[PDB]
């Protein structure tokens, strides 16, 4: 007869690897700026001063 | 001040099959156990140490 | 989990002579067993004045 593996016997190997889901990010990061006629105004200026 | 010990493990009795598939007719490896009586104090309750 | 394995004996009849072997070869028959790990711990809590005392 021929030898073969035992039915636990058999090897299963797991990837590191993983994928990601994919996510669409609006595209509203071309639109922010800090002129004054951006159509999303990005405003700083409470990362230097205090209050919320 | 918190000491811990940890460890990740397991014990377990081998035993391994007889018939024609991988988890058949378990046989203990080597172990044989014998069941005597004894007039010792019981360890186990009667509950506990009952069937199911 | 691990898996280890046991390789049973053979018992089949020698082949003598010249007799052919190519077509009459045994079957090696294997067993498995599976394993599971689990973690246990235990810890103490001591309070810096009962070190001190």
């Amino acid at each position: 007869a021929d030898t073969t593996p035992a039915t636990g016997l058999v090897v299963q190997q797991w990837e590191d690897k993983f994928f990601q889901e994919y996510l669409h990010d609006g595209g509203f990061k071309a639109l922010m700026g800090t002129d004054e006629n951006a159509v999303i105004q990005v405003k700083e200026d409470l990362s230097k001063k205090a209050g919320d | 001040y918190g000491v811990a010990v940890d460890g990740i493990y397991g014990v377990r009795k081998i035993i391994f099959g007889s018939g024609s598939g991988d988890t058949d007719d378990l046989k203990d490896h080597g172990v044989v156990t014998g069941f005597f009586a004894t007039t010792g104090a019981a360890t186990v309750a009667a509950a506990a140490a009952a069937e199911n | 989990s691990i898996t280890i394995a046991l390789v049973n004996r053979l018992n089949n009849a020698a082949v003598t002579g010249a007799s052919t072997l190519e077509g009459n070869e045994e079957d090696m028959t294997s067993r498995s067993l599976r394993i599971y790990v689990d973690k246990r711990r235990n810890a103490v809590r001591i309070a810096e004045i009962s070190e001190q005392r």
